[PDB]
């Protein structure tokens, strides 16, 4: 009494979000009108693994921390502070639904 | 009951009302007759208290944790 | 970018209205809301112009506006409840010009919210206790009190909260120093959420429930409540004590009804129709807004129709029976959000939408030939009256409004220099386009 | 405890869910809380109003009716 | 069994103690103290009248919340008293 | 744009009746001078209902470059006391932050 | 302000570039059209002067005459998928309309 | 049987010595079991419980709880029992406790509630008539507890009935005491029942029995005193009575009806007010020369009632009342009455508030050179009330040089150490301002002679006095016998008494903070040595005091001593952070922002990383701390690249304290964090990468502080980015860490909004694991419970099935 992969991608609008486990919910169809949604983010794609979210590979063996060319260019009085405010510059940075997960940095 | 004025003032010591007394023992002697004999009443309920008959806040949590 | 908002001309339409000797003399003024501005008004008894004392932004959503009392005292307050989770209460200061804030009392989330009282405020008539009250279960009780300086002092709220309820209304009900009492329109949809045959959904009333504030005690009980004949809209406190009964006013669809807990009958009337009328014969009728006005010797009620209509309405009564309800027309005005009836015989009116009216009540009394309903007349089939023009009431001023502003243009039409706004604005047959510059005439 | 106390008190705020919440409960508590908030902003009930050509009071009457029993009437 | 009142809160105000005088009640920051704290009323009755509500000493000065815990209304909520079951 | 010889601006209008302008800054002091004294006038003239003042500008989305000039106009109508608190620490008498309000209002609107 | 009446809800207009002429559209919900009204007054009248009686004092001469102003007493609200529309050109120095085009009831 | 129902409702022990959820439990059993159980039973159990010698206040507030839940579970079956009850709680009305008082109003009100007003009045109209005054006093405040519980006009007419008894007259007495105690009791709530009680009580004032007008007086005062300031239509019918009687009457009644006169002037208008206080004025005078001490009180508070309306004015009051008020209340046996001293002392500022400071001001001190010590601080404390509530404007030449003569010989003849001088000294001075400049010479001269010597008892008032004065010291444009006394005050500065160093301390202090750091005798680099190993005494006064004065030091003085001494006080103030006392730790904090301004932050920022890497817990926090505070006096432009630079090291416990640092960096400079965010932003990226918990905990603590610091400053971006890399931390079953993810993602509810965290949260709501579900289902309700109002315009659309509804159709309209 429950739908088949194949069925169930016959009934939605959206056919190429359904998986594997969708069929096995409580309310698929539900599930895969929210999957399509035209926003978002979906789940973070390790909750079926079993390494507890930190892989041990990839050599993530690597330089510490490389600060950034505004860091290198009393201490430093207000030239340097007017160097430093002159030399922000804004970093790259990833927009609403970029999730990370442990594979992405190579 | 404390002021130093009534301790002053507390220390210098050396026919309508009877009708109206007996119309009120009159009128309690009825009710309290009614309350014991029970006979008829039908217990009206006056009005509810919804804090008395109802579990608070806190008796809810205790219920929950008893439960599991 | 950065932007700076700036506010050229400030909103005219008007949500709550209250009245009342706010700066303590013997002269009446009004306090309006808009959506965000409070305002004090002060109609002229010598020549009927109505001026603006003090306008001031609030930063928020005001849901109820209610005034208040002490016994012994001179001066109104008000009473404000808003989409903060707080109550708060204002004097008018007249020689500062200014709403001095004397209590805030916190209860809640801020927001419109399901739960979170803030949308129904009533007050006890004598002064001595306040409800604040949630579209749903919660509602809060404050008590008012005075010190020996004459200031106001607030107690901490008592709870009577009941789940799985709706509200509709809630009044405060006018006794003759007795413990303070509440009415509420409520109903509970536990039921409903139960039954997936739907009858559950139907087949369920509204409750008329009192609450009682026991002051020797210091609790709110349930008292009454009665199932009701069908759904009512807003309720009317009628004035009691030694000058009238102690019951209430329903409004419905089609009737209005007297109530009251006790050895009373119930007390129907139905709503007399346009002879004529012209509308879907499918369509009902419910009253939208209503005032008291209460006299040393006697007391009536003013209530509007959707189609604009005022009711004069009279209860015959006897040494404490109420026995006929007294419905005879009254005038035609555009339809209200609120009207206030002030001594010295001004009638205030404040539209939904366009210009508000101030009328001067120029017949007293009643002497004149047109019939008078009674709800002890019988009728198998409906009364019916003929609406005219203007006869008991004068139109004295009128106040510019531009809600709603639906459309606007900025442009040189005219071969001036400077550019004029034209505003299409307005609705129904009430509407009209609007050229705006700016300038003295 | 407390962190046991959070998940009953949030269990006691109503329109809240959990792993068994159904669609059905879950949208009539939106409609629920959308049309309480219709109600109290001034401006979408004015809007609404001139929408349908009607009175102000008699949405604010016809949404009170309408919130006991928003989607029709539950499952089986 | 650190649980919070949460039940109505009144014009009581709550107190702290020399060794908690600092302390945020929710939180236990040390950092801007923006908001008075009010406690219900059994939790201001005869010999609970002056105590502090985290500890339960004889208060000395006021319970304030932090401004971290204001701009997220957390101040909202009831009796935020620490009571002990 | 509204007046003759003057700056250009976004008007808007509401379904009350209202009207009103957002008007761009042109420097980084004129909108640092008027962002302080929000956030002064935030603290020290709350709302009359009990708002929050920039919870209600906030009410669905994070307000964002504005600043309310209808709170900053509110300075011209506090307590001579609460007025020179307010502008002591702007570094400023009070006629000179009331000149100031009034030249971004005269650029634009009227 | 200078203020000039209409009919219904406005709900957009145009300017023409030429003549500075508005066009403006006009749009009510549970509404009737004046063609609408007109005829359901005649129907009104046609059916409460056979109302099987003495047929001998007719109130339907003194309905059909005047008709209340609706800027005072209010349009007839009647129906739920009912609508009235209508266009019209304005002149915005003066307040005269100088074209009116009237619609289909339901339009 | 009938020890069943006992054995089975010792559920008040379940509750008297139980927990609190059986408490609550058994609470509501019992009271679905009280109409079964019977009141007879109950009440015969409980009530000796309730009279157990040595119950709690707790015990005792329970068991009020338990019989108001009874009373209500049972209301017309407790009558045969009333009686019974109210010998048991008849007492706990005149008991010195107030909280037994309101538990037996509490009992005695529910109690009349369940039973009606014909019983309770038929079960106290016996002891209406008793002999026992104790008796009658219980019953008088038992029947105002009915009245109060139950209404005052469901009982006008006994009381009616009850003070008209011409059958003896202890029951019109108890009546009239009846009505006395409903009034104190209720308050402002008797106002529409004034006049009603007013004409029950009046005829009683021309009785004939002399303890009927007493009490019929007293009540009719209670009622005026609760009516205030309004009612004076109701008190109309006993104005000609009361003062014919203050005419006719001497004594006892004659101190009542003066009371009662005294607390119905303030009632009327300026014509009654003046008028009447005349009558009674002059009957006051006479009354001025009474032996009695009762009386002495009464007038003193009658005349201070009545010289405070405006139908009194200052010209008749100076006229009339001065003088023999003058004559006969200033002498030193009113200074040894303790009784009414404090009277005297109010009466006399009142009236000076009235009528002017000078008169009273000069007619006392002429009086403060005095063989009594008593009268002397008697005047003293009046001229300094007034001084402190009017001030000195009005005092001229003579009566300035009479009050500084006056002062400065009060000081001199000083037996014990008391504050009533010290005070008076500072707020005259205080209040003399600019003016006092000879007896400058003149006080400094005295301050010095008190200063010198004197077992330091007299030498810290001395340090009081002049830490409270040095203000005006100063700013009257002197300053070098000021370097005198800052000379001497140095060389006190070991003293072992802590307490004299804490006012030694004061004034040094007081003295360096009001005279500049320029042309000032006593050099600084000679005290701050002497000044650094006092930081290490234990006592609270002399540290707060010695933190502030080096903290004023570094703050004016920062030139005059090298950095490394600088160093080696920053170091040891290091420590102070941790103590118990709040003033220690906000001296502290000020001290060291001013020491970091002072040397500059690079020094102080490199050996405060040096000491979090190697110290323990406490010292590493309270470094952390330190590096905040350099931050927010110094820039964080000044401290971020060097602390970043400290997680460039690789090895683990450095790279943490780093990440601890920001986190308290960030909370605690707020607002001016929002020029920072796009700094630290790669290192919480690589600190969120972490495969160590330690690090995803406090970067998560680091994205929530940040996140609540900057709220409407428009950096929503980073906040994206760094909620990027949060999110996917919210399967960690770890509860420190789901902790901190909990609270940064409700930190970024408030600074991102909640349609991002909507948009994050839905597509995991329906999930078809269960732990999915669960995670998703908490973080949405935390969403839901903050703006549940905002959540409207965000929620997606959901089609309409075959039997339901989903589409919102009015969001649909177009207008
Ligand atoms: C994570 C760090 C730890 O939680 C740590 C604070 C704490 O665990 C220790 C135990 C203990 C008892 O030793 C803590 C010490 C306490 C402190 C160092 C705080 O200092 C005080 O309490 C002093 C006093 O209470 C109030 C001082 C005050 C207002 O500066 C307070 O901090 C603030 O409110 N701020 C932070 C904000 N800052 C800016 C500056 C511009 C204008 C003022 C407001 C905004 C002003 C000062 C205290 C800071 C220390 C953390
Ligand atoms: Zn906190
Ligand atoms: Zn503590
Ligand atoms: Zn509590």
């Amino acid at each position: 009494n429950r739908f088949t992969v194949a069925e169930l991608k016959q009934l939605v609008a959206r056919p190429d979000v359904v998986e594997m486990h969708d069929v096995t919910a409580q309310d698929p169809k539900l599930l895969v009108h929210l999957k399509a949604t035209r926003n978002s983010v979906p789940v973070p794609r390790h909750w079926c693994f079993k390494r507890k979210y930190l892989q041990g590979k990839r050599g993530i063996e690597k330089p510490p921390f490389e600060l950034p060319d505004f860091i290198k260019r009393d201490i430093d009085y207000q030239k340097l502070h007017d160097a430093f405010f002159k030399w922000q510059t804004k970093p790259k940075l990833t927009i609403h639904g970029d999730l990370y997960y442990e594979g992405k940095e190579f | 009951n404390f002021d130093e004025e009534n301790a002053y003032f507390e220390d210098e010591e050396e026919d309508p009302l009877e009708a109206f007394m007996a119309e009120v023992e009159d009128q309690a002697a009825r009710d309290m007759k009614r309350l014991e004999e029970k006979d008829k009443e039908r217990k009206n309920v006056k009005g509810i208290r919804d804090d008395i008959e109802e579990e608070d806040d806190q008796e809810a949590y205790f219920r929950y944790m008893a439960e599991n | 970018m950065f932007l700076y908002n700036l506010t050229l001309q400030r909103a005219t339409g008007i949500s709550f209205a209250i009245h009342g000797n706010f700066s303590g003399t013997k002269q009446q003024e009004i306090v309006v809301s808009r959506g965000k501005i409070l305002e004090l008004l002060r109609p002229d008894p010598n020549t009927g112009k109505v001026h603006t004392l003090l306008t001031v932004e609030v930063f928020g959503v005001i849901r109820s506006l209610m005034a208040f009392r002490l016994t012994g005292g001179t001066k109104d307050y008000i009473v404000v409840g808003s989409d903060s989770g707080r109550i708060v209460i204002l004097e008018y200061q007249p020689s500062k010009n200014m709403f001095e804030k004397i209590h805030q009392e916190t209860f809640g989330k801020s927001g419109c919210r399901r739960i979170v009282p803030g949308q129904f405020l009533a007050v006890d008539p004598k002064g001595r206790a306040v409800m604040i009250s949630a579209i749903e279960k919660q509602k809060l009780v404050y008590i008012l009190n005075r010190d020996a300086a004459a200031r106001l002092t607030i107690s901490s709220p008592l709870e009577a909260h009941k789940a799985n309820t709706l509200v509709y209304h809630v009044v405060g009900v006018d006794v003759g120093f007795e413990n303070p009492m509440f009415a509420c329109l409520e109903m509970d949809y536990e039921e409903a959420d139960n039954d997936p045959t739907g009858e559950a959904a139907a087949n369920t009333q509204q409750t008329l429930t009192f609450y009682e504030l026991d002051l020797g005690l210091n609790h709110v009980v349930r008292k009454y409540s009665e199932p009701l004949e069908e759904h009512g809209n807003f309720l009317i406190t009628v004035p009691g004590g030694s000058d009238g009964p102690s019951g209430v006013l329903i409004c419905s669809e089609n009737y209005i009804t007297y109530k009251n807990f006790g050895d009373q009958p119930d007390i129907r009337c139905p709503i007399p129709r346009r002879r004529n009328d012209l509308d879907d014969p499918e369509r009902g009728m419910i009253f939208v807004c209503s005032a008291t006005h209460k006299t040393k010797s006697m007391f009536f009620f003013l209530a509007q129709t959707e189609q604009g209509d005022i009711f004069k309405i009279t209860l015959e009564t006897d040494e404490d029976m109420v026995t006929e309800i007294r419905l005879k027309y009254f005038d035609t005005v555009p339809v209200a959000a609120a009207m206030c009836v002030l001594k010295t015989g001004f009638l205030f009116v404040a539209s939904e939408f366009g210009n508000h009216y101030l009328y001067q009540i120029a017949h007293l009394g009643d002497d004149d030939e047109e019939p008078e309903f009674s709800s002890a007349m019988p009728l198998e089939d409906t009364f019916f009256f003929q609406p005219r023009p203007l006869k008991n009431l004068v139109l004295v001023d009128e106040l510019d409004s531009l809600s709603p502003i639906l459309f606007c243009q900025i442009a040189d039409l005219a071969n001036e220099d400077t550019p004029q706004l034209y505003v299409a604005c307005g609705r129904g047959p009430r509407s009209s386009l609007r050229v705006l510059r700016h300038g003295l005439e | 405890t407390i962190h046991s106390q959070l998940e009953h008190l949030q269990s006691k705020y109503i329109g809240t869910g959990h792993a068994d919440t159904t669609k059905w409960e879950w949208l009539v508590n939106q409609h629920r809380d959308s049309y309480c908030s219709y109600m109290g902003h001034f401006d979408l009930l004015n809007y609404f109003a001139i929408a349908e050509n009607e009175s102000k009071a008699r949405v604010r009457f016809n949404l009170m009716e309408k919130m006991l029993q928003p989607c029709g009437p539950p499952a089986d | 069994d650190l649980i919070f009142c949460r039940k109505q809160a009144g014009v009581a105000i709550g107190r702290l103690c020399e060794k908690c005088d600092g302390k945020c009640v929710i939180c236990d920051s040390y950092v801007r103290p923006c908001t008075l704290v009010r406690i219900c009323d059994e939790c201001n009755y005869g010999s609970y009248q002056g105590r502090c509500v985290i500890c339960g000493g004889p208060g000395v000065s006021d319970a304030y919340y932090c401004k971290e815990c204001t701009i997220q209304e957390k101040d909202r909520d009831g009796c935020p008293k620490i009571v002990n079951l | 744009t509204l007046i003759p010889g003057g700056s250009e601006s976004l008007v808007y209008t509401t379904l009350s009746g209202g009207i009103g302008i957002l008007v761009p800054f042109t420097s980084h002091e004129d909108h640092d001078f008027f962002q302080h004294v929000e956030m002064h006038l935030r603290s020290e003239h709350p709302p009359l209902c009990g708002r929050d003042h920039l919870s209600f500008r906030s009410y669905y989305f994070p307000v964002k470059n504005v600043i309310d000039g209808d709170l900053c106009e509110q300075f011209n109508s506090m307590e001579p006391n609460k007025q020179k608190n307010v502008s002591e620490e702007l570094d400023r008498t009070p006629p000179e932050v009331s000149k100031k309000l009034e030249d971004i209002r005269t650029r634009y609107a009227f | 302000q200078v203020a000039f009446p209409l009919q219904y809800t406005p709900r957009k207009f145009v300017i023409h570039p030429e003549s500075n002429n508005l066009i403006i559209i006009e749009t009510d919900h549970n509404a009737y059209t004046e063609a609408t009204k007109a005829q359901r007054k005649q129907q009104m009248a046609e059916e409460m002067v056979e109302a099987a009686g003495e047929l001998a004092a007719e109130m339907a001469a003194a309905f059909l005459n005047e008709n209340l102003p609706e800027s005072i007493f209010g349009a007839p609200k009647a129906g739920n998928g009912q609508w009235a529309s209508v266009i019209r050109v304005m002149n915005p120095i003066q307040g005269n309309t100088l074209d009116l085009v009237q619609l289909e009831q339901n339009e | 049987e009938e020890q069943k129902e006992r054995k089975i409702m010792k559920l008040l022990l379940k509750i008297k010595n139980g927990t609190p959820p059986m408490r609550k439990a058994a609470l509501r059993q019992i009271t679905d079991k009280a109409r079964e159980f019977g009141a007879g039973p109950l009440f015969n159990q409980i009530l000796p419980l309730l009279m157990s010698p040595t119950l709690e206040d707790q015990e005792r507030h329970l068991l009020v709880k338990v019989i108001d839940r009874i009373l209500y579970k049972l209301d017309d079956l407790v009558r045969p029992y009333v009686h019974k009850i109210l010998v048991v709680i008849e007492p706990l009305l005149i008991d010195e406790d107030y909280y037994a008082r309101v538990e037996g109003r509490e009992i005695i009100s529910n109690l009349a509630k369940a039973a009606g007003l014909a019983t309770m009045i038929s079960t106290m109209r016996p002891d209406i008539d008793n002999m026992d005054e104790y008796v009658r006093n219980t019953t008088a405040r038992a029947f105002a507890v009915v009245a109060s519980a139950l209404g005052i006009p469901s009982l006008l007419p006994f009381l009616k009935a009850v003070c008209k008894s011409k059958k003896s007259w202890q029951a019109r007495h108890t009546g009239i005491k009846i009505v006395q105690q409903i009034a104190i009791l209720m308050g402002c709530a008797i106002l529409p029942h004034l006049r009603s009680l007013v004409e029950i009580i009046e005829h009683g004032l021309v009785d004939e029995q002399q303890k009927v007008r007493t009490i019929s007086a007293l009540a009719i005062a209670a009622l005026a005193e609760a009516a205030t300031p309004y009612g004076i239509e109701s008190f109309d019918s006993v104005l000609k009575p009361l003062w014919k009687g203050i005419r006719q009457h001497r004594g006892k009644g004659l101190a009542a009806f003066l009371k009662a006169i005294g607390y119905l002037i303030p009632l009327m208008d300026a014509e009654y007010a003046n008028y009447y206080t005349r009558e009674v004025m002059l009957i006051l005078i006479r009354e001025f020369q009474s032996p009695d001490e009762e009386m002495k009180k009464i007038v003193l508070k009658v005349v201070k009632q009545c010289c405070g309306t405006d139908g009194v004015e200052a010209n008749y009051i100076k006229t009339e009342i001065l003088p023999p008020f003058f004559k006969h209340f200033w002498q030193h046996r009113m200074a040894l009455d303790r009784r009414n001293y404090r009277q005297l002392v109010d009466t006399t500022v009142e009236l000076a508030n009235k009528v002017g400071a000078a008169e009273i001001i000069s007619r006392i001190v002429d009086d403060l050179k005095d063989e009594a010590e008593q009268y002397r601080k008697m005047v003293m404390e009046t001229i300094e009330k007034i001084m402190g509530n009017l001030g000195a404007a009005d005092i001229d030449h003579k009566l300035e040089e009479q009050l500084i003569d006056g002062i400065l010989y009060a000081f001199q003849e000083q037996t014990t150490e008391d504050s009533v001088m010290l005070n008076g000294f500072g707020t005259v001075v205080n209040a003399l301002g600019k003016r006092v400049k000879p007896y400058l010479p003149q006080i400094c001269g005295t301050v010095l002679w008190r200063l010198n010597n004197k077992s330091a008892k007299v030498r810290q008032q001395a340090a009081d006095l002049i830490s409270r004065t040095a203000v005006v010291m100063k700013t009257c444009q002197e300053e070098k016998l000021m370097g005198h006394l800052g000379v001497v005050l140095y060389e006190y500065l070991g003293e072992e008494y802590p307490e004299v160093l804490g006012s030694i301390l004061g004034a040094l202090k007081a003295i360096v903070n009001v005279i500049g750091m320029h042309k000032m005798t006593p050099p600084i680099k000679d005290l701050l040595p002497r000044l650094t190993p006092i930081l290490k005494n234990r006592h609270e006064k002399v540290q707060e005091n010695c933190i502030d004065l080096v903290g004023r030091i570094a703050d004016r003085g920062a030139e005059y001593v090298s950095a490394r001494e600088w160093m080696r006080i920053c170091f040891e103030l290091l420590e102070l952070l941790k103590a118990h006392k709040k003033a220690i730790r906000r001296a502290t904090v000020n001290t060291f922002g001013y020491i970091a301004k002072a040397i500059g932050p690079h020094d102080v920022l490199a050996t405060l990383l040096n000491n979090l890497k190697v110290q323990e817990r406490q010292n590493r926090v309270c470094t952390t701390v330190a590096i905040a505070i350099v931050a927010e006096t110094c820039s964080p432009f000044t401290v971020l690249p060097a602390l970043m630079n400290e997680y460039r090291v690789p090895e683990l416990n450095v790279q943490n304290g780093v990440l601890k640092s920001l986190s308290f960096l960030f909370e605690y400079i707020g607002e001016m964090g929002k020029d920072y965010i796009y700094a630290v932003t790669p290192l919480l990226e690589d600190a969120l990468m972490d495969r160590d918990l330690v690090h995803r905990q406090t970067a998560s603590a680091v994205v929530q502080h940040m996140s609540l610091g900057v709220y409407g400053f428009g950096c929503e971006d980073s906040l994206n980015h760094l909620l990027n890399y949060v999110w996917p931390n919210v399967f960690e079953t770890s509860p420190h860490v789901i902790q901190a993810v909990m609270g940064a993602l409700e930190g970024l509810r408030v600074a991102i909004g909640p349609c991002r965290m909507l948009q994050y949260c839905l597509q995991g709501l329906f999930h078809p694991a269960r732990k999915v579900r669960d995670v998703y289902w908490k973080i949405y309700n935390s969403i839901y419970i903050g703006s549940q109002d905002a959540l409207i315009a965000h929620y997606p659309r959901i089609y309409n099935d075959d039997k339901n509804t989903y589409i919102r159709y009015e969001l649909d309209y177009i207008l």
